[PDB]
């Protein structure tokens, strides 16, 4: 929660608003919400004994998710490890033999073992990711899904842009009766309903979103309880087809799940060929946090990577066109004068003899080429090497050089940026420390105990498990502008210093 | 009171109803109320 | 101390104490702080580019054995992806080296059936191994002095 | 230094007004008031 909260704090400093600011910290306190009401789900304590049993083991995987990870990597760099030990021959040990060459001959049956156990705690992994992860996803895209319904009419004033696929894709749980399955909103529809009922039909809004006023009058007039003994068909007529359909289009266009579907997918590869084991060395980038800051490095500027590489494959072309049209006799790699291997006797040929052996030469293609010493175009072709040489060894590859050392600038340069705002003003009110400090440690005072955002995610938590019944005054207050998505109420370039500063002095 | 009951009004009109501050003749800072055209705010938003 | 003393049985043990040049002047002490500041951000570096070299290894010893003969007489070859463990240390050790990749060194591919694949081997460890996480080492001990 | 001078823009545009150069911290003593301010008082698509 520590590492969210600091996430979080990095996030809005760097690439948020002031006027979403308390938009976006409301929402980051609403998802710890969640993830707090996951933990303490999971956290531990003939069909109904194997149930307990189900829960229990899906409640381990649940909290051990992360310590599977750690062992999936260990197994995959045990599984290299021993097919280091790999050798080819012409015999058992026109067809080749891939085998083993180890002398204790115990790491044949140590490798099929190990490979079976990665494949297991690979699938381990996935379902501790659905039981642990997934449940976060489903809630932030429902309670999105709540508030745009409400406080925009995305299906009722208007519509999806048609190339946004989430909202298409949304569309299919509007109705279904257990939509708010992960938020805990229950009164969504009835909102949307009471809000957008008069100007849109209040039919058509019952219509869209699966809705029956009828019902909802005949049951509050009176009580019919049919409740048949629980059961395997019973279960079957409960689960909600559309609702599961939707929700495995949301799991499945996750990223973190389709990585480690791929992750299981490879672990089965496998067993067919052991060499696919060696893909799941890649998983020390996403593993290993030191590598995944030196990674984020790279792919900050990943864009104006791919973009320079297309632009040293324009200009290489430009050079290829030159090369074709005048120097095609200096293009010879053959040595024996009977069989010549022109490359610039085609436009294609001499493209890729480019790209591939000028571009990684160290001089260039003046490397590569005839020496042009003593012939009438030898002026042209040395200004051609060092062309060459300067725009495409020197100047290319040094934009690429400083756009690496430029990611890890401008990096280092967001996190004293967040840290440098996060000592000078209060996250909350905006106040400057100058004004604080003017009583010993006031800064930290405030930040500590009179704005402190860990009360206030404390205190959002307390208003939604309070019953409505019981709120004071304030509580009462608060959690009408809560409801309304109102956040008037967090101070503002105030506080109780400011407000009471001639009587508290 | 007045305003709530213009609040329609206000409403409608608020995206062309622009305002500046100036230092006026009066060597004090005023503000002046106008008229924006829908052409010139779309112009505006224009991308470009 | 016990290198000196090492020094009394073979004189050569006295080159160790060369090395105290980083601790004993002021200007080498802050250069050097600079290469240890992201030293450990160096270390995991240098395994990301020993663990790439090894995917590298596992495909040329899977496809790409036949270009691997560094010897010249006919009669005796002298194979490096005969066996994975020989040609991890042959890429380890010649193609980070060389100035333009593995290419550099194995069989030149023009006219095999794997031409295309081969030089995309080739231009793709070219690229990474040798521009991209050679960049990030001089990034890193850039950004340190910055 | 591309960097930072685009950087150096976006702090001068958060920090103080375009149009009279006070800083943002004597309009925010009232809630969003520098919002308020570089949006309705000294809007520079107003002015134009
Ligand atoms: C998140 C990133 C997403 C992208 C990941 C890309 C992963 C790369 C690979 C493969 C594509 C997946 C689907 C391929 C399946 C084809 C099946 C196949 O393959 O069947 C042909 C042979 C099988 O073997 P066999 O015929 O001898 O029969 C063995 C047993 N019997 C004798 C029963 C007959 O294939 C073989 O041998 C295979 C030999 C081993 C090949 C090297 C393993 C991959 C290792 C490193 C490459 C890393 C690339 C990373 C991508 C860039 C990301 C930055
Ligand atoms: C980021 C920058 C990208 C760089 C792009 C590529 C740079 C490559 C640079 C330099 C090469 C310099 C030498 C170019 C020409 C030398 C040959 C020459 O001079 O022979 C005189 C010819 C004789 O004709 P012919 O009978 O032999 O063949 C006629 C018909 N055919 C051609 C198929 C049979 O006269 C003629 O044809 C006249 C034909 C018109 C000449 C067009 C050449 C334009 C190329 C580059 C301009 C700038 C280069 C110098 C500055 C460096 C770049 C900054
Ligand atoms: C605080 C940081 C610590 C990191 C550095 C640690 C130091 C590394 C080295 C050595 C440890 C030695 C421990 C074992 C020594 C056993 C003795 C031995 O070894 O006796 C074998 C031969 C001696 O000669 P002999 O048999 O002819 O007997 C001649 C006399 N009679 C004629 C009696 C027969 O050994 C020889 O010859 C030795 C020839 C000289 C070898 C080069 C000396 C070192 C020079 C440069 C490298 C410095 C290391 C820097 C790397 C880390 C820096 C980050
Ligand atoms: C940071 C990133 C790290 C980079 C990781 C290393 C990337 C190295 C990249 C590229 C090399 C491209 C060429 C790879 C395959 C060419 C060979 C081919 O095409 O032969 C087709 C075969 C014919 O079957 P066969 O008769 O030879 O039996 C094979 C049974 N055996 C294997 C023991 C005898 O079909 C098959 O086996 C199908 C087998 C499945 C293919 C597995 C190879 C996948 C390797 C890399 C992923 C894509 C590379 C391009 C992306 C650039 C990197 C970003
Ligand atoms: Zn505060
Ligand atoms: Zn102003």
């Amino acid at each position: 929660v520590k590492e969210s909260k600091r996430q979080f704090i990095f996030d809005v400093v760097n690439e948020g608003g002031e006027s979403e600011k308390m938009e976006m910290f409301v929402s980051f306190c609403e998802d710890t919400i969640f993830e707090m009401q996951i933990a303490a789900q999971i956290s531990e304590p003939f069909w109904g004994e194997l149930e307990v049993q189900r829960v229990k083991f899906l409640n381990y995987l649940s909290r051990n998710f992360y310590t599977l990870r750690f062992l999936a990597l260990f197994l995959a760099f045990a599984i290299n490890f021993i097919l280091l030990f790999y050798k080819v021959s012409d015999s058992p040990p026109n067809m080749v033999y891939y085998f083993l060459e180890e002398s204790t001959g115990y790491m044949e049956p140590a490798l099929r073992c190990l490979s079976l156990l990665h494949t297991l705690v690979a699938f381990l992994c996935i379902i501790g990711y659905n039981c642990l992860k997934v449940p976060l996803v489903i809630f932030k895209r429902e309670k999105e899904l709540a508030r745009k319904l409400e406080f925009d009419g995305l299906y009722i004033t208007e519509q999806p842009e048609d190339d946004d696929v989430k909202g298409q894709w949304d569309r299919l749980v509007l109705n279904t009766p257990s939509f708010p399955s992960n938020y805990w909103d229950k009164f969504v529809k009835r909102k949307v309903l009471d809000k957008h009922g008069d100007i849109f039909g209040r039919e058509r809004i019952a219509e869209l979103l699966g809705m029956d006023l009828a019902s909802l009058e005949i049951t509050a007039h009176n009580e019919r309880k049919p409740d048949p003994p629980p059961g395997l068909l019973t279960w079957i007529m409960s689960i909600d087809v559309k609702y599961q359909i939707w929700k495995f289009g949301v799991i499945f266009t996750d990223n973190s799940f389709l990585y480690l579907g791929w992750y299981m997918v490879m672990s089965l590869l496998g067993h067919y060929n052991n060499f696919f084991f060696a893909a799941h060395l890649l998983d020390i980038a996403m593993g290993v946090k030191t590598l995944r800051t030196i990674l984020s490095s790279v792919t900050h500027n990943g864009k104006q990577l791919v973009m320079t590489v297309g632009l040293l494959a324009v200009v290489v072309y430009l050079y290829t066109v030159v090369a074709f049209n005048f120097f095609r006799k200096f293009y010879n790699k053959s040595e024996d004068e009977d069989e010549p291997d022109m490359k610039c006797d085609d436009m294609m040929t001499c493209y890729l003899f480019h790209m591939y052996v000028g571009v990684r030469a160290g001089g260039g293609i003046g490397d590569e080429i005839e020496d042009p010493a003593g012939d009438e175009y030898e002026l042209y072709r040395v200004v051609f090497d060092i062309t060459f040489f300067f725009f495409v060894i020197v100047i290319l590859l040094a934009i690429i050089q400083g756009l690496i050392i430029d990611a890890f600038g401008e990096l280092r340069d967001q996190q004293e940026q967040v840290k440098e705002d996060m000592e000078t003003k209060c996250f909350i009110c905006g106040i400057g420390s100058d004004y604080f400090d003017t009583t010993p440690h006031g800064f930290e005072t405030h930040t500590l105990e009179e704005h402190n955002l860990a009360n206030y995610m404390f205190f959002l938590m307390y208003l939604i498990n309070k019953d409505e019944t019981e709120h004071t005054g304030q509580e009462s207050y608060v959690w009408k502008m809560y409801q309304e998505r109102c956040w008037d109420f967090f101070p503002a370039g105030d506080c109780f210093r400011k407000q009471y500063e001639d009587q508290l002095s | 009171n007045f305003l709530e009951l213009a609040e329609s009004i206000l409403e409608y009109f608020r995206p062309y109803l622009g305002r500046i501050e100036i230092m006026g003749a009066s060597r004090r800072i005023e503000r002046i109320y106008f008229e924006i055209s829908e052409t010139n705010r779309a112009q505006w938003e224009m991308p470009q």
